[PDB]
């Protein structure tokens, strides 16, 4: 977080369409994380019946 | 090429004598079976090349 | 330069990778154990590009064809040592170098690597997303055996004996026999008109497709061909090295025969056992090893074809109400059904023709054409129109 | 008779079991020796 | 699960795919 | 305007996926790999015969 | 059979223990293990228990054997579970015999040849081996047996000749006590002054003198190993390997900061200033040597082949250098494929690459296709970079594993240990070992059904079910690959360009050419035939193998309709009479016309035998159809 | 025990070329010296009657041309060659896959291809040499000329009859390298036959069965012989008496109760053909054989 | 794929699979007698080593950004400090248009915002996310009319 | 305006639905990731349903 906002910033603050493309950029990167942090409550509800389950098998 | 040709006579020669024979044969024609058609072909009967000297 | 790398090390005797543990070589077992290129390729997804063998069949292939082109190998080897005994006579670098060369293009080790010829975008990434032809070049570890097949001729035994094409015959009949009475006893349970109801009770809810104004054109962008149309595939995960290594691994470990698994088994075990045997002990233990994993392999498929097929009375033999007491249960197999079906099939049948005194029932097309051929000329004329593409007669 | 006598004869290489390896101290310009 | 080396009746099909479909609608005629 | 001139797409027959090509063994590939060679090659060079 | 860590013996105690010797004791195995000769080789103690533990195991099957004699759980002699024993005076258990004991001596050259490559290949089961009970003529034929041979340059043997000296002097305090003798030689080496006589004459020189190279290479040799830190073998061979290339600054740069050239010149300064005296009671790349067969005629070098034979055998370390020297491991051995693509990071676009393979025939490259194609080339470069530093220490540790040992056919493989030994062994001559002890263990399985046999009740029922051709008995037409190859070469068309439709081979060099060419493809077309018919039960594998039969035969026919067109298009007829007499009888051009159409193999419906399908066309199709 | 090393081994190891090979047998390799009889064999068999020394000083070049060349026949093929000549036919070949090996070996030699060559011994001194394909084709004839002198004088019938002794050499050839690949197997597969004959259907009790078979198939053939190479019914339907027609022979009814109906059925229930014509026993004019 | 999980008729893989699980876990926690018994030490075992090696996997997940920013990874702290300086002669003399607020408050929650298990609750609470073991979880949920063979008491909780 | 497709009604019940295949497709991975069998179609069917999750969280 320190290192790549910060060097976007002072890279593509003079150039308006540098920084309006870095928005987006950042803007792609916010919905990445979005789906991850889905993906991680999907992954964590998984192993939690996953090993309830195996434990009735066993 | 004339060797050639009077070899592929003596297949052709023995091919249509096993076709005439399978054809004539309805007790092997009870089994609905085409494999018999192609079993014994024009390369596994008696006369044979490589028996011809013996 | 690669030729000429390639072609000095394969004049050493000496591991090119001098059995380093290195990343992306696997030590293949059917090109005997010599080090091969297996980069992990990433545009594919963790996926290692090489071979992955299939059968012991293909197995014995391969090592059938390192037997008939060990004589190769030895002549090339006295024809390296006298190539080597030229190097040590030589003194200058560039006449050394100048040697290598020759030598590599009359050997052809260039032709050792093989390159992607693809001209598709999609086929192209596939190969240059990682490891490109220059890849190819640089890491092209040559091997004597691949330099004897590119001059050698061709092998035709394939190195199958007699014995193991008596058990390939039997398995697959045996296999082909249960394959077809299970898909019998699917039937005979009805599942499949249940799927053909299922299918008939899904189009309820189906709509009609939207094929295009343009159906040429629409069809044309479904299949990506027209002109800035590509799309490319999703770009897959890439597995973990182990899982990725595990298959590959698991491909050739799953095709050994058996008295190589096993002999390779007892002598990796022999150095750590309690109490390690040396010659004929170890001879007995490799034999006895070998006749108890066959009767164990066929009691194992004898067992579960006979649990699968609920083979066997259910329970006691001698019961008060008569020996046959059979408890069928529904959509479930049973030695009763399958006799049954069987006897069903072909009680009182002399031939499979014998219900062809009709022609209705002759002339079905059921089994196959077999019976409705008779001449040579019509098989033929068949052949003809099965290999032109026009529909049978 | 056959099933069991089988079994007598290979369990022994089904459990053969481990043995301690004696491990020598590895020196940085050779191999140490032992006896 | 259809099975393979399976002779089905002309009438009919696995219903794999379009080619083979569960019924086959088109005639074997000219 | 920048297709105008250009050869079609060279399409091999029986062109095959990754999928099986990692089936193909070291030969088996060596032979897919020349045919489709011989098929881009024949069919650019009919191409530019014929243009 | 050889697997990673394996322990092959290297000493024949079966002819002892044939003759009766009986090791009772340590003492006893020891004196059967030594060796009374040239070659002495030291042991480790595990080693040492392990053959121990098989003379004691050997000991106790030959007295088991020998109570299975007299009677002449289960002795060696008992029979299976299951089988009962032939009269030993039978042709048939007379002959399974013989092919016992052929097993059995094929068996034990097999493990004696192993033990001696393992040996020879100073795998760390030997530690050393040391040759101070050896002659002139014994150093000279092992430099000959395994320098000479295995040296592809014979100025590379001085260079490693003068580092093993410069380097086991430099290390002399850090050696056990039986590393002592060799010092002797190492004393005993002797340097010509060559600079010395320049200087003088401003050349004569002694012959000796010129037999020994010099001593400025021997100092420049202190130089390296001062600057490197070399310590064994297998850093001296690396080292050495790549220290002519001029890469030296970087790629010979050494993990741990090297000393400064300073510091080293003053080293070597003070050993001079020690030497000079000796005698009495940065330097340059070295030139040139003499020839290595002035090294091993003359004996002025006899020292140095001796401690050039010792610091071969000796100095080998279970230690990979490149954990010292991590940039020379790309120029030892292939670099990974993640780094071959950082250092070609500057490969233009994967676009440009894609566009230059095509030509310029071609449409260029959309710029929506062109940019996916650039943002998947640099993500999968991202995946490279990501999963470089996992793919390095997973697959390290995998190869150690239990999975290792559960299946060793796969995980398993000789010179794959951690290590660099730069005297690994060519993996084909234990290729061929194996090969010889499985074909062995074959013969040997075949002959122990010989020599048991089942009850005479079992066989009289197994009789009384007869075999009968019609049911019983394999059919005719297994699948082979010269089945294959008979039913495709026997075609009319296959075979009238194998006899006379191509040009004769042996006249023309084309005609040759293309007999290879339509030979290689009617074989791969057999053999992708023969699989598909071997593995036509499994459903995937038979889709994939009819796959192979497609291209196969798709090649083929390519090739045959060409040749068919070109030998109808050949009319090369200079006059009209050698048209007409052609046309006289039948020629090259009407028997190629009466034959007809050429029916495509890619278009045939040939399953599991190479005859043609009694199915239907559509369940035909379905079978074959190409795997999703 | 005491460190000695033994004469007997010292000796035995010195004396045994294993450690010290000489010139000549270093030249042949693995291969070569495993295929040294047969080579020899097939060379003396050429040659009726050869001394060491004339086997010697060609044993490098035969062995040469045959690894090269004809490698098929002389590598051992699993398949055929034999390894036990006493356990060869009970334990190396099984009933079931003789038929298969005979099979195997004919398709084999089949494919392989021989060559020969021939020199006249009149007038000019031309060469031909062929290659024969095993069925008796040849894929490439070729005349040699540059031994030949400065005449160019030579006829047709000079050529043809050197082409013809070019390939009588070359059929012979391939004859007797035919003969030494399939030799043993059939040897084998000869005792085996001989001496198992109680394992099969023409040798026992079944013996007499096959050679009634075999009498009425040679009758059943002169039969359809004389009638227009056409077979008589599988039912002896076409003969004109009752005492004609074979106990095996489909004619006879075998169904219980020949008279009452619903009790001449194969099974438990009657069935039905195509549409709902009987199955069970058919009509006379439903049992139509047209075509 | 997208068009794969509106709700109608499309997705029947994964939708018939979902119901035959429902209905698979229902039967056997009413009618499976068999799995009813005291845990013993070989139970107890075998659950742990399962629940080590479910808990060792990782979610497989490739994002292109996150990829980027990771291939950047730290270069120094104060690159920021010295970069003012540098930038100070150039961007202050030119003119910067003022950023969205939506994007001055995306910036605001990047930096000072962090990801909690609250918000992870949170966002598992805004979607219903019924669990697949919250029924046989509950306490007294199960009547003992609807704890029958062909009663549709697991489907309760299905609405569109 | 009148274009259905444009109206995209963002409705739960498709997260809802794609979280239930992604849960299954997830377990399935989860379990092939134990016994040391190739996970090729489940990764790819997680890269389409992820790329289209991706997509739904937009």
């Amino acid at each position: 977080k320190a290192r790549m906002l910060n060097r976007i910033i002072r890279s593509l603050k003079g150039g308006e369409r540098s920084i309006a493309e870095e928005l987006r950029a950042l803007h792609q990167q916010r919905k990445e994380k979005m789906t991850m942090r889905i993906l991680g409550i999907i992954e964590n509800d998984v192993k939690t019946e996953m090993e309830w389950l195996q434990n009735m098998e066993e | 090429t004339a060797l050639w040709d009077a070899t592929r006579k003596i297949r052709s020669a023995k091919e249509a004598a096993l076709h005439r024979s399978l054809s004539h044969n309805t007790r092997m024609r009870a089994s609905a079976d085409l494999k018999h058609w192609y079993e014994e072909d024009a390369n596994t009967l008696r006369p044979l090349a490589f028996e011809a000297l013996k | 330069d690669w030729a000429s790398h390639m072609q000095r090390e394969l004049f050493g005797e000496v591991d090119p990778l001098g059995g380093q543990a290195h990343k992306d070589y696997y030590r293949d077992v059917t090109r005997g154990y010599s080090p091969q290129y297996a980069p992990r390729n990433f545009a594919n997804g963790g996926a290692v590009a090489y071979p992955h063998i299939q059968s012991p069949y293909e197995y014995e292939e391969a090592a059938h064809r390192r037997v008939w082109l060990d004589h190769d190998v030895d002549r090339m080897r006295e024809e390296f040592t006298q190539h080597r005994a030229s190097l040590r006579s030589l003194a200058s670098a560039q006449e050394r170098e100048e040697l290598l060369r020759s030598r590599a293009a009359e050997y052809q080790v260039a032709n050792t690597v093989h390159e992607s010829e693809s001209v598709h975008p999609i086929q192209q990434l596939y190969n240059s997303g990682g490891t490109s032809r220059s890849a190819l070049k640089q890491q092209a570890v040559a091997d004597r055996y691949s330099i004897a097949e590119q001059h050698s001729p061709l092998p035709l035994t394939t190195g199958v004996d007699r014995d193991a094409l008596d058990e390939a015959q039997r398995t697959k009949d045996r296999i082909l026999n249960d394959s077809f009475t299970a898909e019998n006893l699917l039937i005979t349970h009805g599942l499949r008109e249940k799927e053909k109801h299922d299918f008939t009770i899904l189009q309820r809810t189906v709509r009609i497709p939207f094929q295009g104004y343009d159906m040429d054109r629409f069809l044309a962008q479904q299949k990506g061909t027209p002109y800035g149309a590509q799309q490319l595939p999703p770009n897959v995960v890439p597995s973990s090295m182990e899982e990725a290594q595990r298959t590959l691994r698991g491909s050739s470990a799953t095709a050994t025969p058996l008295v190589d698994a096993v002999a390779q088994k007892v002598y990796a075990r022999n150095t750590v056992v309690d109490r390690p045997a040396i010659g004929e002990q170890l001879t007995e233990q490799i034999i006895n090893i070998m006749r108890a994993s066959r009767t164990t392999a066929e009691q194992q498929r004898e067992e579960e074809r006979a649990q699968r097929f609920g083979l066997g009375r259910q329970g006691a033999l001698v019961q008060d109400g008569g020996p046959d007491q059979r408890t069928l249960k529904k959509h479930t197999n049973d030695e009763r059904i399958v006799d049954a079906m069987l006897f069903q099939q072909n009680a009182y049948r002399k031939t499979p023709t014998d219900e062809h005194w009709n022609p209705y029932i002759r002339r079905s097309t059921e089994n196959g054409v077999g019976h409705l051929l008779q001449n040579k000329f019509d098989i033929m004329r068949r052949e003809d129109r099965l290999s032109k593409g026009e529909q049978d007669l | 008779e056959v099933v069991e006598r089988d079994a007598a004869l290979m369990k022994k290489t089904l459990s053969s079991g481990r043995r301690l390896r004696h491990r020598v101290e590895s020196s940085r310009t050779h191999r140490n020796a032992g006896s | 699960p259809a099975a393979d080396l399976s002779r089905t009746k002309p009438h009919e099909g696995t219903g794999t795919s379009e080619r083979d479909p569960y019924i086959r609608t088109l005639h074997n005629q000219r | 305007n920048h297709v105008v001139g250009r050869a079609p797409e060279p399409v091999v027959p029986h062109e095959q996926p990754q999928e099986v090509l990692r089936h193909f063994s070291a030969e088996e590939r060596a032979m897919y790999e020349q045919h489709v060679k011989e098929q881009t090659s024949r069919q650019l060079g009919e191409w530019e015969r014929a243009m | 059979i050889t697997s990673r860590g394996q322990f092959n013996p290297i000493h024949n105690f079966s002819y002892a223990m044939e003759r009766g010797v009986r090791a009772r004791d340590v003492k006893a195995f020891e004196k059967l293990i030594t060796n009374p000769g040239p070659l002495r080789v030291a042991y480790t103690p595990d080693y040492l228990d392990w053959l121990h533990r098989c003379y004691k195991a050997k000991g106790t099957y030959m007295d088991a054997r020998a109570v299975a004699e007299k009677k002449f759980h289960n002795l060696p002699g008992a029979p299976p579970p299951g089988m009962f024993l032939r009269p030993a005076h039978s042709f048939r258990r007379l002959a399974g015999e013989l092919k016992r004991r052929r097993a059995q001596s094929i068996l034990d050259e097999v493990a004696r040849a192993q033990g001696m490559l393992d040996l020879f290949e100073r795998q760390p089961h030997f530690p050393a081996i040391h040759i101070d009970r050896c002659s002139r003529f014994h150093l000279v034929e092992l430099f000959k047996e395994m320098v000479l041979e295995r040296s592809l340059d014979s100025n590379m043997i001085w260079e490693k000749a003068l580092l093993y000296r410069a380097i086991l002097s430099e290390r002399k305090p850090s050696y056990p006590t039986s590393f002592h003798y060799i010092f002797t030689a190492v004393e005993d080496t002797v340097f010509a002054p060559t600079i010395s006589t320049p200087m003088e004459m401003a050349r004569s020189s002694h012959p000796l003198a010129a037999k020994c190279p010099t001593l400025e290479a021997y100092y420049y040799y202190v130089y390296l190993v001062k600057k490197y830190y070399i310590d064994n073998a297998v850093e001296a061979h690396v080292v050495l390997r790549c220290h002519r290339e001029p890469n030296a600054a970087d790629l010979l740069f050494s993990n741990p900061p090297p000393k400064d050239d300073t510091e080293i010149m003053k080293a070597v300064e003070l050993l001079r200033n020690a030497d000079i005296q000796r005698g009495v009671a940065p330097p340059v790349l070295p030139g040139a040597y003499p020839p290595i067969d002035m090294l091993w005629r003359c004996e002025e070098n006899l020292p140095l082949l001796k401690v050039l034979l010792f610091g071969e055998f000796n100095l080998i370390v279970s230690e990979n250098p490149f954990v010292k020297f991590p940039s020379a491991h790309g120029f030892l051995t292939r670099p990974y494929s993640t780094d071959s693509s950082r250092t070609l990071a500057d490969g233009m676009s994967l676009a440009n690459v894609m566009a230059e393979k095509r030509g310029h025939l071609l449409p260029s490259l959309p710029r929506n296709t062109a940019t996916s194609i650039d943002a998947r080339a640099q993500d999968i470069r991202r995946l490279q970079q990501k999963h470089h530093r996992d793919d390095i220490v997973s697959f390290q540790k995998l190869l150690r594993s239990t999975h290792a040992e559960d299946s060793p056919s796969a995980f398993s493989s000789y010179s794959d240990w951690s290590y660099f030994n730069p005297r690994a062994v060519r993996a084909e001559e234990r290729d061929r070992l194996t090969r010889k002890a499985v074909e062995a263990l074959k013969l040997y399985d075949s002959a122990t059904n010989d020599i048991y046999r089942h009850s005479f009740e079992d066989v009289q029922a197994c009789h009384t079910q007869r075999v009968t051709e019609r049911d019983r008995t394999m059919p005719p037409y297994l699948p082979t690959l010269p089945h294959f190859v008979a039913i495709i070469k026997k075609d009319p068309h296959i075979s009238f360009l194998l006899h006379i439709g191509l040009p004769d081979r042996n006249s023309s060099e084309e005609g040759s050419a293309k007999h290879k060419e339509l030979e290689k493809r009617i074989y791969y077309l057999a053999r992708a035939l023969y699989h598909t018919a071997l593995e036509y039960h499994n459903e995937t594998v038979r889709r994939v193998n009819r796959q192979k039969v497609n291209v196969a035969a798709s090649l083929l026919d390519n090739f045959v309709e060409q040749e068919w067109t070109t030998i109808l298009r050949d009319k090369h007829d200079v006059t009209d009479v050698t048209k007409t007499l052609n046309d006289t009888q039948n020629d090259k051009k009407q028997l190629a016309r009466r034959l007809g159409r050429y029916m495509l193999f890619a278009n045939r419906s040939l399953d599991d035998t190479g005859f043609p399908t009694d199915a239907r066309a559509d369940d035909y199709t379905r079978w074959m159809a190409p795997p999703s | 025990t005491d460190g000695d090393v033994y004469m007997d081994y010292f000796l035995q190891l010195l004396r045994g070329e294993a450690f010290h090979q000489s010139h000549a047998q270093a030249g042949l390799t693995e291969a070569q010296r495993a295929i040294e009889p047969l080579c020899r064999a097939h060379w003396v068999v050429h040659h009726p009657g050869a001394d060491e020394s004339e086997w010697a000083t060609a044993r490098r070049s035969v062995l040469d041309h045959a690894m090269q060349h004809e490698r098929e026949w002389w590598f051992p093929n699993e398949m055929l060659d034999v390894k036990d000549v006493v356990t060869g036919s009970t334990n190396g070949l099984t009933p079931q896959m003789y038929p298969a090996a005979v099979r195997y070996g004919v398709e084999l030699c089949t494919v392989l291809t021989a060559e020969g060559k021939f020199v006249d011994e009149r007038g000019s001194g031309l060469s031909a040499r062929c290659v024969v394909n095993g069925t008796g084709a040849a894929e490439s004839v070729v005349f040699d000329t540059a031994n030949c002198n400065g005449t160019n004088t030579t006829s047709v019938e000079d050529a043809l009859r050197v082409a013809h002794g070019a390939l009588r050499s070359a059929q012979d050839r391939h004859n007797t390298l035919a003969a030494f690949r399939l030799g043993p197997l059939s040897k084998q597969s000869q005792v085996l036959l001989f001496c198992g004959v109680n394992a099969y259907e023409f040798g026992g009790k079944y013996a007499r069965t096959y050679a009634y078979a075999f009498e009425k198939a040679k009758k059943e053939l002169e039969a359809t012989a004389a009638s227009g190479f056409m077979a008589p019914s599988l039912s002896h339907e076409d003969t004109e008496r009752l005492s004609d027609q074979p106990t095996t022979s489909p004619s006879v009814d075998r169904f219980a109760s020949t008279t009452h109906p619903e009790q001449r059925k194969a099974q438990f229930v009657p069935r039905v053909g195509p549409g709902s014509t009987p199955l069970e026993d058919p009509a006379a004019d439903q049992k139509s054989e047209w075509s | 794929c997208f068009s794969s999980w509106n709700d109608g008729s499309e997705g029947y893989e994964w939708k018939s699979r979902a119901l035959s699980e429902k209905r698979s876990l229902a039967l056997e926690f009413l009618g499976n007698v068999n799995k009813r018994v005291s845990i013993h030490d070989a139970i107890r075992l075998k659950a742990d080593i399962n629940k080590k090696a479910i808990s060792n996997v990782s979610c497989p997940s490739f994002f292109s950004g996150i990829e980027g920013a990771d291939e950047d990874e730290d270069q120094s702290d104060m690159s920021l400090c010295s970069l003012l300086g540098v930038l100070e002669g150039e961007i202050e003399t030119d003119c910067i248009t003022h950023l969205s607020p939506s994007d001055a408050s995306l910036l605001k929650e990047e930096f000072l915002c962090d990801y909690d298990p609250s918000d992870t609750k949170r966002m598992a609470k805004w979607v219903n996310l019924r669990s697949e073991t919250s029924d046989y979880q509950s306490y007294g949920a199960i009547p003992e009319g609807e704890r029958s063979l062909w009663s549709a008491w697991y489907l309760r909780n299905i609405k569109a | 305006a009148a274009d259905a497709s444009l109206f995209d009604p963002e409705n739960v019940h498709r997260l809802e639905n794609a979280m239930t295949h992604v849960k299954q497709v997830f377990a399935d991975y989860v379990h092939k990731k134990r016994e040391g069998v190739s996970t090729e179609a489940e990764r790819r069917m997680l890269a389409n349903l992820t790329a289209e999750l991706n997509l739904e969280t937009q």
